[PDB]
C-alpha cells in the first residue's frame, strides 16, 4: 500500500501519523456531468462495466426505463430518470448517478478498517479491498447513498473514477464514452470552467436557476453537474440539496472517541489509585492489630 | 495502488461499429501480439479518439460490441434440421456444401424459365430466394450479388425493402439521387435541426452530437415532433405531438404557411427548382384523386402528369411564375387545403404548436439560415411513406437549404452497410450502382439501354445519367470478362429479366402458395422483422429447404422449435430441412462498409471466428462451387449463364476483401487516352474516376459510384486524415465517399446563380474563373455562373422537383391518406378516398385486417437506444440495460383500464398477441383528432424467443401485412390494436 | 494485494471470508501443449528462464537428454524424455513439463499461510511470496510434483503462465518461442476447440488413443495436452492417469480441522463447567463444614 | 499484483537472429531511450510476430541471444 506516495487522506488512521503523501503537487482531476445534454442512453453504464470487467444480473422492467434501478456491487454508475410538470411544461430529467469522489469523504470518515478506504492528491476517492471487513458503515457515512457491498466476498465497490485509467494519463470509460458530450473530464480548475460558461447559455435560453452542483458540505466534489433547475436538485430522482456528512455521524466518529478515551484512562486511574489508597475489603480488617 | 491498465501489451486494431449507420470508429484490443502459436482473442472494445464523427464515443450498443463479439450464442459449427425433427444434427462443412447445393440444382432444373411465353430469353429463376445481409461487407454484398444473378434470381433482397426504400423512391425523383445528402459532422452548422419522421438522440446518438453541437453552440432550435416525448424530445426546444400517419397533413400545412406569407428563397425557387416549368392542361385533382385513375387496376395512367412541350421538345417554362399552370401555382392551389384547423383536426397536433413549429421554420427562409432534417421510419414505414418524404423535400427547396452546410436531408439509414447493399443493387430489379436489370419486354440491348438512358428535359443541362451505356457495358465486363464483347451484346443475355418486381410481401404471398421451394436467409432475421409473424412462421413452414447464414442463433433458425405463446409450432408438422451455417461478424475480417453519410470506411479483422465459423465469402464460395461443378458434370437448365460468370480470385474458395473492392473500383483493359491524345491510364490498371469508364469493352467496374475508392494511390477507405480547413466539419481526407468524394451532395445550389455563397460564412465551393473548387469537391461539371445549367446533375432538367412529373404511383404532389387500420375509420379531408388508392393488398391480408370497433387504439412500433433490433438481445451489457420486454401506454388509457404502472399487459390486433410489462406515462397522451380521443400504445421491438434477455414476444406478431405504394415497405407505424390487463 | 479484485481462491482463508473477486467477468485462458508436434527443442526453458530473470546452474549429463533433470526454483520449466517399444515400434516421446494451472489446486488447498497463494478468475494459479513460510505442504499438496524451493530464501516458485504478460494482454513467451507451434495459447474454450481438432488429425493418422488431457479429479488444468497415446500418459515420462487430490491431504486439510475445533471447544466447555460445577479437590473438603 | 511488465518504456530495436540461415525476426529491447546520456544495454530479446518465417518463434540459439550478447566471455580490448 501507498506505493504511489500521496495519500492525503486514509480511513481509520490516527491524526498524529498521516499516510503517505510527499507527492502530492499534482492537479486535482474532475468529470463535469451535464444533465441539460444528457440523452439517457445507458452507454455510461455500459462503458463503466466492460471496462471495469463487471457484469449485474439481468434484472426486470416494473414500469420505468431505469434499470438495474440501483447502484450494486457489480453496477458502478447508473442512470436515474425524472418525468415531472412541476416547472410547467412537461420535462424528462436524466442523471447519471454514482460516486462524487467528495472532498470531505463520509465513507472514509466512517469506515473503521485502517487502509480500507483512502483519497489520493487528485481527487479520487478509492476502496482498498483487502482492508474491507464489510461492516458497511461506509453506506451509513455516505450523504449520497453510494457504497454497495458484494454478497460473494463482503466487500463494498463503487465508482472508482476510474482511477486505473487515470493514474497512467487517460480519462475515464464513460467519460469518452458518452454519444453527445454530457460527460467532460478534465482538471478540476478546467471543468468548473465549462461549468459556468454552460451556465451561462442554459440562463441565455431561459433557465434562470442552472447551476453547477459542487456542494460546499462536503468541500466540493470531484463529481460535478450542470443543472438546469439548480434550484431544486431533488427533481433529479432526490439528488441532496445541500448535502453533507450527517451530524450522528460526525459526532459518533469525532468526539465520542477522545471522550471515551478520556474515561477509560481516568477509570483505570481511579480504581488503581482506589485499590491501593485503602486497600482490599476482607472479612476482618480488625483482628488485623 | 490501481490495477495495472489492462491493455499495455496488448495487441490494437482499427475497426467500424456493427449496428447503426452512424458509422463510429472502433479500437478492438486482443491478447495475443499477432505471433502464430498465440489465437487472439478480443477482450476489450473502446472508441477511436480521432474518428471524426465518434471521436471516441460509442453509444451502448457500440460500448457493449465485447458481448456481442464472445455472445454465448454464437454459432460455432454447420447444423442441420431434418424434416419433422425437433433437433439440431451437427454436420461438417463439406456435407452443409453438398446437400445444399444438390437440394439447389433439383430445384433450379424444374422450375427455371430460359424464355417467356412471348419468346424472349427471361433466364430466370424464381422458386428460390434470398435476403442479403445488410450488416455485412461490401465485398460480401458483391460477392452475394453475383452469386444471385448468375442463378437467375430475382426475389433478392436487403432490409432496404422493409426500411428506405421510400426515401430511395422519393427523394431520387426530388433531387436525383435517393442518399442522405449531407452527413454527421456537417450536422453542427444547422441554425434548426427538425426530428420529425425519427428519433436520432435513440436511433442515431453518436451522429446526434452533432445536433446537439448545432443546438448548443452555433445557438440552434432542435424541434421534436412525434406521437411520444422520446428521449430526443427530453433535449428538445420544441416538443409537438403528432398521430400516427398524418405527417403529409401537417408538413403540407407548413408549405401553405410558408406560401402564404412569403416564407421562401425566392430566387432559389425560381432557378433551381421546376416552379416555372409548365404543367400539361390535362393535369388535374378532385376529391382525393388526380388525373387518370383507373378504379379496377387500382392504378394511375400518368400521361398528363407531365410537363407541356416546347418546339424543341424541351418542357416550357414562365420565369414570372404568372402562368396558371406552372407548377408553382398548381402546388399553391394544392396545398390551399391544409389550413391550421384541418391539421389540428387529423393529427392531433395544437395548433399553437404547430404554429411555432411554423415560424421557426420560417424563419429558415433566409439566405443564411438552413434547417435540417433528420428522419428515418416514422416517415419511411408507411402505406404513403414514399409522399411523406416528397412532402418535407419540397419544405427544403422553398426555404433554399438543400446544397447548404447545416442544410439538406439527412435521411438517416440503419444497419451499419445498408448504404453498401442498396448501392450494389441487392434489391429485386436492380444491378450494382442503381443500374437496373433488363425488364421482360426490353428484348435487346439497344432497347435496354434506350429505356435506361433519359433525355435531357431542359436544353444546357448536364443529365449524368445519359452516361449509362458506359456503366452497364463496364459492368458486364467485370462480371463476364472476355466473355462479353461486342458480338454477344457483352453478354446481355445472360441476366435474369424480370416480368415483375418480387418484393418480400409478394414473395411470402407465393411461399403461402407453395410456389417457393428454397429460401436463404444471409444476415435477416425475418421471423423477428417481417410484418404478420404468425402468417410469416406459416409461409416459412411450406418450405421444403432453407438455409441461414449467421453468427448468432436467431429466431428465423428456430422458426420450426416450440417456443410456448412465443412460438406455438408443432415440429413433426414442419417438413423444411434447415441448413444453419456459422459466419464471421464485423470484428472477424477486413472490408468495408458504406455509412449514412456515404463514406465507404476500411476496417481491419482483429480475431479468427469462434470454433469452426467462415467468412460469408467463403460460406457463398463453398456452396456455389459444389453447384457449379454438378452442372459442369450432369448439365441441367440455364447452364451457361451460370459458368459464365467470372469468380477470378486468387483462391476461389476464400476471395480477398481487397480483390473484391478493387473489382468495385474498376480497371482499365486497355491503355487509355484522352481527347487530346494523353494517356489517362494504363492497361491492368485500377481507375481514378467513373468519367474514364467507356462503353466499349476496354473498361471495367462491378459499382461504378465506387470509382476512386481504391485506386493506383491506394484504399482511400482506409485514408486516415481528420483535417478540417475550413471549420465546417468537412473532412476530406477520412475514408471516401461516394461519388467522387462530394461530402454534401447538391453542393452547388450552396451559391446563387451568380456564384456567391447564399451565405458568406458557409462557403461550399466557389467559382475561380474557370473551375469551380471550395471547401468540398464540387458536385457539379464546369458551367460557369450565369448559364443556364442546373444544380441537380442527375435531374434531366437539372432542378429539385416540387411537382414529381410521373415518378411518383400515388400523384405528384403529395396527398393526405390514411393508415389502412386507422382510429378514426374515415379520411376528414376526402371521406370518399380513405386510404392510398394505388396500395396493394392482396385478398389474404385483407382479412387479417382489423377495425376501431375491435382495436380501437393506434398501434406503433419502434427502438430504444439501448438495443438493436433482436440482435443486441444475445449480449448480456445490454441485456442487463433493459432486460424486459414492455409496451408504453398513457396515463389516461391505463387508468380507463385499471393498470397499474408495470403491470402485465395483453396487446392484441386482428393477427395476433403479445404480452408485456407497462410503462404508464406522461409522455403519451390522448390527442383530439376528428372530434374523438385518440390513445396510441407503444410497442419496442427488441423481444423474442432467443437470446439472454428475459423472454418475450416478437412485436412483429402484431403488424399488418401491407406497404408503401412504390417500394412495398411495411406499415408498421401506424395500425390499430387493443390492450387488456394481463 | 488484492488489487486486480479478481482472486477467486486464496491459501489459508476461512470460507466465509472470500478475497475480493468482483472483477471476475473474465474469459478463462490457457496453453495448450501438443506433444505431437513437439521436437524437444528446449526453447521453452530458455524462453522462459530470459523472461523470469532466472538461471539454473549448469548441471552433469548423465546419460540422457534431459537438462536440467528437474524443475528447480531456478528452472520453472523442463522437458522430458522418454524412449519406448510400448506401441510396437520406437517411439521418442517428449513432454514440456512445468505448473498445470489446476481449476482446484491442491497447492492451495494444502497451503498454511494466508494469502501465500491465490487463483485469479481466468484460471492462473499464482504464488505470492511476501506471505510464503517455506514449509513446503504445497510440494505434497500437489499431484503433479510442481512446487520447488528455493534454498537463498525458503520460498516456492513455479511457472506464473507468465502473468505478468498474460495480465496485460502478451502471451506467455514460452508459447510465443515454440518454433513448431506444439505450444499454443488463448481463451480455454478455443483452446478445446484446436485440441479437439488436432486428436481428429491424429486418429486419422492411426493413433487411436489420441486425447486431450485436461484432468476433471483436479477440475480441469489451465495447462493441457494433447497426446498421441492418451490412455498410456505414465509413457510421457510419468505423467499422471486420472491425477486427483491425495484423499490423505483432503482430509488433513477438511474435516480433521472443525473436527479439532469441536473437540476444543468442547473440551474447554466440559473442563470449564466441571471445576464450577464441583469445585476444587482440596485435602480437605470436610472440616469446611 | 503480479510483477509490471518490464519493457513497457524500453528502446525496441529490429534485428535478425545470429545463428542459423533460417533468419528468425527479432525485438531487441534497450534500457535507455536513445537520449545522449543513457548508454543503451540490451536486457531482453525475443521473436517478431510479424516476421513470415518465424512468426515471433525462436529456437533455444535465438532465445538465448541475451546471453551471447552479454557473455562474461565478451572480447573488450586488442590484446597482444
Ligand atoms: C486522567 C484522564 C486522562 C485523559 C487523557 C485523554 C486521552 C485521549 C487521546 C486521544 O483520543 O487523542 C486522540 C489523538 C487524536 O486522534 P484523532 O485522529 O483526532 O482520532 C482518533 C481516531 O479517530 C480513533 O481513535 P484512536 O484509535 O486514534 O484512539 C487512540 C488511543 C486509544 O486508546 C485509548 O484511548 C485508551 C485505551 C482504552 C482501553 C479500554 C480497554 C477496555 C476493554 C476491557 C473489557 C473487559 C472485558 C470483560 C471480561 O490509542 C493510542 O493512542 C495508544 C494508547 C495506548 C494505551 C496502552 C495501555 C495498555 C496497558 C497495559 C499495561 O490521538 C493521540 O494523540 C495519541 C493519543 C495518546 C494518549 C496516550
Ligand atoms: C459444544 C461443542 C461446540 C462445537 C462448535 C464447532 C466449531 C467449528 C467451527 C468451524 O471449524 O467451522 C468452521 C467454518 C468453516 O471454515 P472452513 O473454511 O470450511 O475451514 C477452516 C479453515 O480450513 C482452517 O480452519 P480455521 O482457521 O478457519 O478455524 C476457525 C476458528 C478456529 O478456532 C477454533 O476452531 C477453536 C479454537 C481452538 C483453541 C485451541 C488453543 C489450544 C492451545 C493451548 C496449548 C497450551 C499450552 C501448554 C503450555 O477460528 C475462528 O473462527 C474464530 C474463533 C475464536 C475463538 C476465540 C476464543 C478465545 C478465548 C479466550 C477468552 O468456519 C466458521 O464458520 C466461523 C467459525 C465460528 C465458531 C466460533
Ligand atoms: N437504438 C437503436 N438504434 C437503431 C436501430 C435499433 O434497432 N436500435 N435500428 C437502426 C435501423 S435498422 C433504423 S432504419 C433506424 C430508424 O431509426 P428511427 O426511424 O428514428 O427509429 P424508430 O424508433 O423506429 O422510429 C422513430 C420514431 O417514430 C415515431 N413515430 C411513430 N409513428 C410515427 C408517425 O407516423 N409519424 C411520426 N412523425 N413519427 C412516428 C416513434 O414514436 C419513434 O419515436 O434506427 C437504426 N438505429
Ligand atoms: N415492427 C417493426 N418491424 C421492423 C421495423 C420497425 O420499426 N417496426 N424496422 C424494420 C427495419 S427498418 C429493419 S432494417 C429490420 C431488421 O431486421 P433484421 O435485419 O432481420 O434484424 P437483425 O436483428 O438486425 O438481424 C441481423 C442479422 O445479421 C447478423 N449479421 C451480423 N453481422 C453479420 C455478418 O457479418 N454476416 C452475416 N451473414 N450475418 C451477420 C446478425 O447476427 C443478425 O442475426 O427490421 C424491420 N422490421
Ligand atoms: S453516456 Fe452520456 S448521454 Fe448517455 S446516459 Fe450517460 S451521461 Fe447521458
Ligand atoms: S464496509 Fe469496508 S470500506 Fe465500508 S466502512 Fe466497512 S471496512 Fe470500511
Ligand atoms: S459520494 Fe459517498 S462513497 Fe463517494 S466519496 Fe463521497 S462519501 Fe464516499
Ligand atoms: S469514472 Fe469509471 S468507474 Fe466511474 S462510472 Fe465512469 S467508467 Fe465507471
Ligand atoms: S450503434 Fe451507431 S451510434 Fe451506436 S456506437 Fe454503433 S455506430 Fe455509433
Ligand atoms: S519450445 Fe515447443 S517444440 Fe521446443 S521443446 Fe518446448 S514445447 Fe517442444
Ligand atoms: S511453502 Fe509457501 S506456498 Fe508452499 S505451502 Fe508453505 S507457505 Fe504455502
Ligand atoms: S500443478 Fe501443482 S503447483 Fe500447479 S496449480 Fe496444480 S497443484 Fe498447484
Ligand atoms: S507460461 Fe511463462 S512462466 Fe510458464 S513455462 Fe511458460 S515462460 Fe515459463
Ligand atoms: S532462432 Fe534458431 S532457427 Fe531461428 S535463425 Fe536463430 S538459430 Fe536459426
Ligand atoms: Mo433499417
Amino acid at each position: 500500500a501507498m506505493e504511489t506516495q500521496d495519500i492525503i487522506k486514509r480511513s481509520a488512521t490516527n491524526s498524529i501519523t498521516p499516510p503517505s503523501q510527499v507527492r502530492d503537487y499534482k492537479a486535482e482531476v474532475a468529470k463535469l456531468i451535464d444533465v441539460s445534454t444528457c440523452i439517457g442512453c445507458k452507454a455510461c453504464q455500459v462503458a463503466c462495466s466492460e471496462w471495469n470487467d463487471i457484469r449485474d444480473e439481468v434484472g426486470h422492467c416494473v414500469g420505468v426505463y431505469d434499470n438495474p434501478a440501483d447502484l450494486s456491487a457489480k453496477s458502478w454508475t447508473v442512470m436515474r430518470f425524472s418525468e415531472t410538470e412541476q416547472n410547467g411544461k412537461l420535462e424528462w430529467l436524466i442523471r447519471k448517478d454514482g460516486c462524487m469522489h467528495c472532498e470531505d469523504p463520509g465513507c472514509l470518515k466512517a469506515c473503521p478498517s485502517a487502509g480500507a478506504i483512502i483519497q489520493y492528491a487528485n481527487g479520487i476517492v478509492d476502496f482498498q479491498s483487502e482492508n474491507c471487513i464489510g461492516c458497511g458503515y461506509c453506506i451509513a457515512g455516505c450523504p449520497f447513498n453510494i457504497p454497495r457491498l458484494n454478497k460473494e466476498d463482503n466487500r463494498v465497490y463503487k465508482c472508482t473514477l476510474c482511477v486505473d485509467r487515470v493514474s497512467v494519463g487517460q480519462e475515464p470509460a464513460c467519460v469518452k464514452t458518452c454519444p453527445t458530450g454530457a460527460i467532460h473530464f478534465g482538471t478540476k480548475k478546467e471543468m468548473l470552467e465549462l461549468a459556468e460558461q454552460r451556465v451561462a447559455k442554459l440562463k441565455a435560453r431561459g433557465y434562470e436557476h442552472a447551476g453547477v452542483y459542487n456542494p460546499e458540505g462536503v468541500g466540493g466534489t470531484h463529481v460535478m453537474y450542470v443543472l438546469h433547475h439548480a434550484d431544486q436538485p431533488e427533481l433529479y430522482h432526490g439528488l441532496p440539496k445541500d448535502p453533507k456528512i450527517d451530524t450522528s455521524v460526525s459526532l459518533w466518529k469525532g468526539a465520542l472517541k477522545p471522550l471515551a478515551a478520556a474515561g477509560f484512562i481516568a477509570t483505570f486511574a481511579g480504581l488503581i489509585f482506589h485499590y491501593i489508597g485503602i486497600g482490599p475489603n476482607k472479612e476482618v480488617d480488625d483482628d488485623e492489630e | 495502488q490501481a490495477r495495472n491498465y489492462k491493455l499495455l501489451r496488448a495487441k490494437e486494431i482499427r475497426n467500424t461499429c456493427t449496428y447503426c449507420s452512424v458509422g463510429c470508429g472502433l479500437l478492438m484490443y486482443s491478447l495475443g501480439d499477432g505471433a502464430k502459436n498465440a489465437r487472439e482473442a478480443i477482450y476489450h472494445i473502446e472508441g477511436d479518439p480521432d474518428h471524426p464523427v465518434s471521436r471516441g464515443a460509442l453509444c451502448p450498443k457500440g460500448a457493449g460490441l465485447l458481448d456481442y463479439v464472445n455472445s454465448e450464442n454464437r454459432l460455432r459449427y454447420p447444423e442441420y434440421r431434418a424434416p419433422g425433427s425437433d433437433k439440431w444434427q451437427r454436420i461438417s462443412w463439406e456435407e452443409a456444401f453438398s446437400r445444399i447445393a444438390k437440394l439447389m440444382k433439383a430445384d433450379r432444373d424444374a422450375n427455371f424459365i430460359e424464355k417467356n411465353e412471348q419468346g424472349v430469353t427471361v433466364n430466370r429463376w424464381l422458386s428460390t430466394g434470398m435476403l442479403c445481409a445488410s450488416g455485412a461487407s461490401n465485398e460480401t454484398g458483391m460477392l452475394t450479388q453475383k452469386f444471385a444473378r448468375s442463378l437467375g434470381m430475382l426475389a433478392v433482397d436487403n432490409q432496404a425493402r422493409v426500411x428506405h426504400g421510400p426515401t430511395v423512391a422519393s427523394l431520387a425523383p426530388t433531387f436525383g439521387r435517393g442518399a442522405m445528402t449531407n452527413h454527421w459532422v456537417d450536422i453542427k452548422n444547422a441554425n434548426v435541426v427538425m426530428v420529425m419522421g425519427g428519433n436520432a438522440a435513440e436511433a442515431h446518438p453518436v451522429g446526434f452530437r452533432w445536433a446537439m453541437e448545432a443546438k448548443n453552440n452555433n445557438d440552434a432550435t432542435l424541434i421534436v415532433v412525434d406521437p411520444r416525448f422520446t428521449r430526443t424530445a427530453s433535449v428538445a426546444d420544441i416538443y409537438a405531438p403528432i398521430r400516427s400517419g398524418t405527417d403529409i397533413t401537417f408538413l403540407s400545412g407548413v408549405l401553405r404557411y410558408l406560401i402564404e406569407n412569403n416564407k421562401i428563397n425566392a430566387e432559389y425557387v425560381k432557378h433551381y427548382t421546376n416552379a416555372s416549368l409548365l404543367v400539361r392542361d390535362d393535369f388535374a385533382f378532385e376529391d382525393g384523386l388526380f388525373s387518370g385513375y383507373d378504379a379496377e387496376k387500382r392504378q394511375y395512367d400518368k400521361s398528363s402528369w407531365n410537363y407541356q412541350l416546347d418546339e424543341n421538345g424541351y418542357a416550357k417554362r414562365d420565369e414570372t411564375l404568372t402562368h396558371p399552370r406552372c407548377v408553382w401555382n398548381l402546388l399553391k392551389e394544392h396545398v390551399s387545403r391544409y389550413t391550421p384547423d384541418v391539421v389540428e383536426n387529423i393529427c392531433g397536433t395544437p395548433k399553437a404548436d404547430f404554429l411555432k413549429v411554423c415560424e421557426v421554420l420560417a424563419s429558415t427562409s433566409a439566405p443564411d439560415r438552413t434547417t435540417t432534417f433528420l428522419y428515418a421510419l416514422g416517415w419511411t414505414q408507411h402505406t404513403v411513406g414514399a409522399q411523406n418524404i416528397r412532402t418535407m423535400a419540397m419544405i427544403q427547396l422553398l426555404l433554399g437549404n438543400m446544397g447548404m452546410a447545416g442544410g439538406g436531408v439527412n435521411a438517416l439509414r440503419g444497419h451499419s452497410n445498408i448504404q453498401g447493399l442498396t448501392d450494389l443493387g441487392l434489391l429485386s430489379t436492380s444491378l450494382p450502382g442503381y443500374l437496373t436489370l433488363p425488364s421482360e419486354k426490353q428484348v435487346d440491348l439497344q432497347s435496354y439501354l434506350e429505356a435506361n438512358t433519359p433525355k435531357a428535359t431542359l436544353a444546357d443541362q448536364v443529365n449524368y445519367w445519359s452516361n449509362y451505356p458506359k456503366f452497364f457495358v463496364s459492368l458486364m465486363k467485370s462480371f463476364y470478362g472476355d466473355a462479353a464483347q461486342k458480338e454477344n451484346n457483352w453478354g446481355y443475355d445472360w441476366l435474369p429479366k424480370w416480368d415483375q418486381t418480387y418484393d418480400v410481401i409478394k414473395y411470402f404471398n407465393m411461399m403461402d402458395e407453395g410456389k417457393v421451394t428454397g429460401y436463404f436467409c444471409q444476415g435477416f432475421n425475418p421471423v423477428a422483422s417481417f410484418p404478420d409473424k404468425n402468417k410469416v412462421v406459416s409461409c416459412l413452414s411450406k418450405l421444403k429447404y432453407m438455409v441461414v447464414i449467421d453468427p448468432l442463433v436467431t429466431e428465423t433458425s428456430t422458426f420450426w422449435q416450440n417456443h410456448g405463446e412465443s412460438n406455438d409450432v408443432d415440429p413433426a408438422s414442419i417438413q423444411t430441412e434447415v441448413f444453419r451455417l456459422p459466419s464471421t461478424c464485423f470484428a472477424e475480417e477486413d472490408g468495408s462498409i458504406a455509412n449514412s453519410g456515404r463514406w465507404l470506411q476500411w476496417h481491419w479483422k482483429g480475431q479468427d471466428a469462434p470454433g469452426e465459423a467462415r467468412n460469408d465469402g467463403e460460406i457463398l464460395a463453398g456452396i456455389y462451387h459444389h453447384l457449379r461443378e454438378l452442372y459442369q458434370s450432369e448439365g441441367g437448365k440455364g447452364v451457361e449463364p451460370l459458368m459464365k460468370m467470372s469468380w477470378n480470385y486468387k483462391q476461389p474458395h476464400e476471395p480477398q476483401s481487397d480483390e473484391v473492392a478493387k473489382e468495385n473500383n474498376g480497371y482499365a483493359l486497355e491503355d487509355l487516352y484522352d481527347a487530346n491524345g494523353v494517356l489517362i491510364a494504363k492497361k491492368g490498371q485500377l481507375l481514378s474516376s467513373f468519367a474514364h469508364l467507356r462503353d466499349d469493352g476496354t473498361t471495367a467496374s462491378s459499382c461504378w459510384i465506387y470509382t476512386g475508392s481504391w485506386t493506383e494511390q491506394g484504399n482511400q477507405m482506409a485514408n486516415r486524415d481528420n483535417s478540417d480547413p475550413s471549420g465546417l466539419g468537412n473532412t476530406l481526407g477520412w475514408a471516401w465517399a461516394w461519388p467522387l468524394n462530394r461530402r454534401v451532395l447538391y453542393n452547388r445550389a450552396s451559391a446563387d446563380i451568380n456564384g456567391k455563397p447564399w451565405d458568406p460564412k458557409r462557403m461550399l465551393i466557389q467559382w475561380n474563373g474557370s473551375k469551380w473548387t471550395g471547401n468540398d469537391i464540387p458536385d457539379f461539371g464546369n458551367a460557369a455562373p450565369g448559364t443556364p445549367t442546373g444544380p441537380f446533375i442527375m435531374q434531366p432538367e437539372g432542378m429539385g422537383r416540387l411537382f414529381a412529373i410521373n415518378k411518383m404511383a400515388e400523384g405528384p404532389f403529395p396527398e393526405h391518406y390514411e393508415p389502412i387500420e386507422t382510429p378514426l375509420g374515415t379520411n376528414p379531408l376526402h371521406p370518399n378516398v380513405v386510404s392510398n388508392p394505388v396500395v396493394r393488398l392482396y385478398e389474404q391480408d385483407a382479412l387479417r385486417m382489423g377495425k376501431k370497433e375491435q382495436f380501437p387504439y393506434v398501434g406503433t412500433t419502434y427502438r430504444l437506444t439501448e438495443h438493436f433490433h433482436t440482435w443486441t438481445k444475445h449480449a448480456l451489457l445490454n441485456a442487463i440495460a433493459q432486460p424486459e420486454q414492455f409496451v408504453e401506454i398513457s396515463e389516461t388509457l391505463a387508468a380507463a383500464k385499471g393498470i397499474n404502472n408495470g403491470d402485465r399487459v395483453t396487446v392484441s390486433s386482428k393477427r395476433g398477441f403479445i404480452r408485456a410489462v407497462a410503462v404508464v406515462t406522461r409522455r403519451l397522451k390522448p390527442l383530439n383528432v376528428n372530434g374523438q380521443q385518440v390513445e396510441t400504445v407503444g410497442i419496442p421491438i427488441h423481444w423474442g424467443f432467443e437470446g439472454v434477455a428475459r423472454k418475450g414476444y416478437i412485436a412483429n406478431t402484431l403488424t399488418p401485412n401491407v406497404g408503401d405504394a412504390n417500394s412495398q415497405t411495411p406499415e408498421y407505424k401506424a395500425f390499430l390494436v387493443n390492450i387488456e390487463k394481463a
